[PDB]
């Protein structure tokens, strides 16, 4: 299963 | 070792609307799966045949987190151009790559976790999965909002988590094809050249997976100079193609082997014309 | 950072004349994404040619495959030709067959 982006840049 | 990744691409175009968003998954050097925000009715989809077998969850699931992540990749661009001063007119390209390696044994080796913008390393999770190594000024402002925030402990939660578990998963599911081994089938052609020399090319062809080592040795002494290879390439249908070459004196090509190795092979294969 | 693709044209298979195989136009090492790919014959471009997915290397340098069914001959000629914005011109590499 793939990555979840929980912060950003 | 095996490794499960994801590469992860959002490009925008001013005035073509919003920005291009792309997620292709791989097991080893096998596409699974991939996700495109051009495509009609943009959804994660299978690009291997073992990976259809999972039920309309494992879908519905996975294009929620990529349109969320799409999300995401929109407002990074846009805060890309304050970090950096540029107009909002220029196209630019963020990229992220994350997954992980595990020994045969379910034991995690690496985890991954970085990014790059337009092409330039971005930041970038450390090898310990807790520190993160910021390549400008720039990205040391994310470093330490992702230091505050506890960004790591989260994203070391998934390579440790569910990257392991699932590659442990798609490898047993995806058993006939993910680990099989195809070794190369090797040969040498011989060809003479219009000043009086030989080229000598030694290939190695329907190979799987991709690693593989090609050399030339004269008279027992590898020719590491003088060699010259083409990068690795796919033939197409999973397997993959490589060769290497070199330019002998003519009359003396019996004096020359072509090396090959591979996990295909149980010993070394030494190749004469 | 823009870097200009990288080119290699090849069968599937070993090419014998009359035998029906597959042409493959890998192109490699290229930054931004933005890439315009054709598989030419006898200067023509070919109709029904395949793109696979695109992704990206250690690098970041993108790659993609290109392929199309063909039976090669004595007289045709094969080429890609890609257009990239690092370059001025478009580059079209010729298929050798012993490459």
């Amino acid at each position: 299963i793939g990555p979840g982006r929980a912060f950003y840049t | 070792s095996h490794s499960l990744r994801y590469f992860v691409t959002a490009v925008s175009r001013p005035g073509f609307g919003e920005p291009r968003y792309m997620e292709v998954g791989y097991v080893d050097n096998t596409e699974f799966v991939r996700f495109d925000s051009d495509a009609e009715n943009p959804r994660y989809e299978p690009r291997a045949r073992w990976i259809e077998q999972e039920g309309p969850e494992y879908w519905e699931r996975e294009t929620r987190r990529a349109k969320g992540n799409e999300q995401s990749f929109r407002v990074d661009l846009r805060t890309a151009l304050r970090y950096y001063n540029q107009s909002a007119g220029g196209s630019h390209t963020l990229q992220w790559m994350a997954g992980c390696d595990v020994e045969s044994d379910g034991r995690l080796l690496r985890g991954y976790w970085q990014f790059a913008y337009d092409g330039c390393d971005y930041i970038a999770l450390n090898e310990d999965l807790k520190t993160w190594t910021a390549a400008d000024m720039a990205a040391q402002i994310t470093r330490r909002k992702w230091e505050q925030a506890g960004a790591a402990e989260r994203d070391r939660a998934y390579l440790e988590g569910e990257c392991v578990e699932w590659l442990r998963r798609y490898l047993k599911n995806g058993n006939a094809t993910l680990l099989r081994t195809d070794p190369p089938k090797a040969h040498v052609t011989h060809h003479r050249r219009p000043e009086g020399d030989v080229t000598l090319r030694c290939w190695a062809l329907g190979f799987y997976p991709a690693d593989i080592t090609l050399t030339w040795q004269l008279n027992g002494e590898e020719l590491t100079q003088e060699m010259e290879l083409v990068e690795t390439r796919p033939a197409g249908d999973g397997t993959f193609q490589k060769w290497a070459s070199v330019v002998v004196p003519l009359g003396k090509e019996q004096k020359y082997t072509c090396h090959v190795e591979h996990e295909g092979l149980p010993e070394p294969l030494t190749l004469r014309w | 950072i823009q870097k200009t693709p990288q080119i290699q044209v090849y069968s599937r298979h070993p090419p014998e004349n009359g035998k029906p195989n597959i042409l493959n136009c890998y192109v490699t090492q290229f930054h931004p994404p933005h890439i315009e790919i054709q598989m030419l014959k006898n200067g023509k471009k070919i109709p029904k040619v395949e793109m696979s997915d695109m992704s990206f290397s250690k690098d970041w340098s993108f790659y993609i495959l290109a392929h199309t069914e063909f039976t090669p001959t004595e007289t045709d000629t094969y080429a890609c030709r890609v257009k990239h914005a690092s370059m001025a011109e478009p580059k079209t590499v010729y298929w050798d067959r012993d490459m």
